[PDB]
């Protein structure tokens, strides 16, 4: 039942640089026992290195592993694009075998503002006696990003679900959906429906509005 | 709850050597001198465990071998064997390997001194060997001519199924009374077996045979009784 | 080559059951050790289960210690886990996995399935209603709102991942940026 902290929890490096992967055990774990998984987004986990410093079938040269007692290392002295993934540390030396909590390695680029978009509902969700209203952040790097939902310049709270997109194959950008949710009496009694977006690539915050019925 | 109640690890787990067997949800971990309670265990089969066996090098435990750890239990006798899976690559690395052989042959030793001065034991038993568990020993002692002799059969490779010639009872530097000669196959020397003779009656046969085979040399746990 | 395919997941209610399966292919199944693990939507791996290459030893996270029941089959080269009594955080993909050796541990995870996907929950198969999103250097989409479980298909192309509703259904957008002057879901 040993604990295994991996640190940072979010790792944002060039390619070319070198990344140091921390594991750290609540107790002593034999060099013997402790392997490194690699896993990008929709696929298994790989296998990478194991007892400490063997690399597997396949690994890379680039890749290395050193540690001892409560405390292992995973390096992967010059980063290639391939290698931005989730890595696991996991300890099979005593029973039950434990997994860390990840280390995710996202590419560093350079700011890229989000092209907001905003959507009213559709006449056919009208019937439904729901109306969902949907902010658009497209193609924008860094991932930190605040959306507000304002109706009728009233700040809306717990009303809206967020949902991001992982950072893309080419551009490394990332891409998100604020969809608020509102009942139809609510959409028909309002006028104008706003979304306000702040990123850095941004020196102030961009608004996206429509008036109900209106255009 | 019946005997033998417990084998000494000798053979089977070496000074700092660390031996670890499972089964089911249990595991226990063994040391040289150790005792395995083979007292619930079923008399006249085969008991299976898995096993792994570490050490420490450099200050960090490591793996020497892992695989399956077999247990013949008599009333009077029992005797382990190894089927390796895993064993050290030469490098701090495994590599697959199966090989089979035998570990501990131990019980209540006959003493040579105090066998039955005449008569004829007729011991029945079983063979088993890499994979097979299904091998039937019989085994014949002539106490008024301290010979003995037998034979292997059923085992599922038929260059196995050997004869145990003739040899003689003598004791060893325990004044145990053993038995050490030749294995036949179809009037060929086919390599050699061992038997110790247990109870204080000679209730009982334990040991081992390594046949000579074109695959190499092949060992084939032994163990009979009387009725 | 090495492969390990999962079969079996799929939907229960709670209290539920389902028979995983995994075939084995490439190797010499019964001198491995094998496990399951799994990983909850959005987390980390967790171990579930491993059972060694003779089918002897078995050991299970307490979590599903007296619910699950891993086991093998050395003869037809299939690994099993019997997941009886299922509960809502059970939900996940489980993988296939192949140590490198015999012993249930001591040995590291060389091998991975697929996955096969389980879902403990009481929503009933629904189908997805595709709004549009339509443009006011544009933008358009399509709302995949209120859907069965988890996947469905969409065909510069955004597709979100499935947002979970406070009413247990999923949800989704895929939005497509398209010329200024100028939705193949399910
Ligand atoms: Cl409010
Ligand atoms: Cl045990």
């Amino acid at each position: 039942e040993i604990v295994l902290t991996q640190s940072p929890g979010t790792l944002s490096l060039s390619p070319g640089e070198r990344a140091t992967l921390s594991c750290r055990a609540s107790q002593s774990v034999s060099s013997s026992y402790l392997a490194w998984y690699q896993q990008k987004p929709g696929q298994a986990p790989r296998l990478l290195i194991y007892g400490t410093s063997n690399r597997a079938t396949g690994i890379p040269d680039r890749f290395s592993g050193s540690g001892s007692g409560t405390d292992f290392t995973l390096t992967v002295s010059r980063l290639e694009p391939e290698d931005f993934a989730v890595y696991y540390c996991q300890q099979y030396g005593s029973s039950p075998c434990s997994f860390g909590q990840g280390t995710k390695l996202e590419l560093k680029r350079t700011v890229a503002a989000p092209s907001v978009f905003i959507f009213p509902p559709s006449d056919e969700q009208l019937k439904s006696g729901t109306a969902s209203v949907v902010c658009l952040l497209n193609n924008f790097y860094p991932r930190e990003a605040k959306v507000q939902w304002k109706v009728d310049n009233a700040l809306q709270s717990g009303n809206s679900q967020e949902s991001v997109t992982e950072q893309d194959s080419k551009d490394s950008t990332y891409s998100l959906s604020s969809t608020l949710t509102l009942s139809k009496a609510d959409y028909e009694k309002h006028k104008v429906y706003a979304c306000e977006v702040t990123h850095q690539g941004l020196s102030s915050p961009v608004t996206k509005s429509f008036n109900r019925g209106e255009c | 709850d019946k005997g033998l109640q417990s084998l000494t690890l000798d053979q089977s787990v070496r000074k700092n050597e660390k031996l670890k067997l499972a089964a089911q949800g249990a595991e226990k971990t063994y040391g040289n001198g150790d005792s395995l309670n083979t007292g619930k265990l079923k008399n006249d089969k085969v008991s299976r465990f898995d096993f792994i066996r570490q050490i420490e090098v450099d200050g960090q435990l490591i793996t020497l071998e892992s695989g399956e750890f077999q247990v013949y239990k008599q009333s009077h006798s029992a005797l382990t064997a190894f089927q390796t899976e895993q064993i050290q690559d030469s490098s701090g690395k495994m590599v697959a390997k199966r090989q089979f052989r035998i570990g501990d042959i131990a019980g209540e030793h006959t003493s040579f001194d105090k066998l039955p001065e005449g008569g004829r034991a007729t011991y029945r038993g079983t063979a088993f060997g890499s994979d097979d568990a299904g091998g039937k020993l019989t085994y014949t002692i002539d106490f008024a001519a301290k010979q003995g002799n037998g034979k292997i059969e059923h085992l599922k490779s038929p260059e196995l199924n050997v004869d145990l010639a003739a040899a003689d009872i003598k004791p060893d530097g325990k004044r145990h009374a053993v038995i050490s000669g030749s294995v036949l196959y179809n009037q060929a020397e086919k390599g050699s077996y061992s038997l110790g003779i247990f109870g204080g009656k000679a209730q009982e046969v334990a040991g081992s045979a390594e046949v000579k085979t074109v695959n190499g040399i092949r060992h084939i746990g032994l163990a009979a009784k009387q009725l | 080559e090495v492969q390990l395919v999962e079969s079996g997941g799929g939907l229960v209610q709670p209290g539920g059951s389902l028979r995983l399966s995994c075939a084995a292919s490439g190797f010499t199944f019964s001198s491995y050790a094998m496990s399951w693990v799994r990983q909850a939507p959005g987390k980390g791996l967790e171990w579930v289960s491993a059972i060694s290459g003779s089918g002897g030893s078995s050991h299970y996270t307490d979590s599903v210690k007296g619910r699950f029941t891993i086991s093998r089959d050395n003869s037809k080269n299939t690994l099993w886990l019997q997941m009886n009594s299922l509960r809502a955080e059970d939900t996940a993909i489980y993988y296939c996995a192949k140590t490198s050796g015999s012993y249930y541990y001591h040995y590291e995870i060389d091998v991975w399935g697929q996955g096969t996907t389980v879902t403990v929950s009481s929503a009933s198969t629904k189908g997805p209603s595709v709004f549009p999103l339509a443009p006011s250097t544009a933008a358009l989409g399509c709302l995949v709102k209120d859907y069965f479980p988890e996947p469905v298909t969409v065909s510069g192309v955004h597709t979100f991942p499935a947002v979970l509703q406070s009413s247990g259904l999923y949800s989704l957008s895929s939005v497509v940026t398209v010329p200024s002057s100028s939705c193949n879901v399910n």
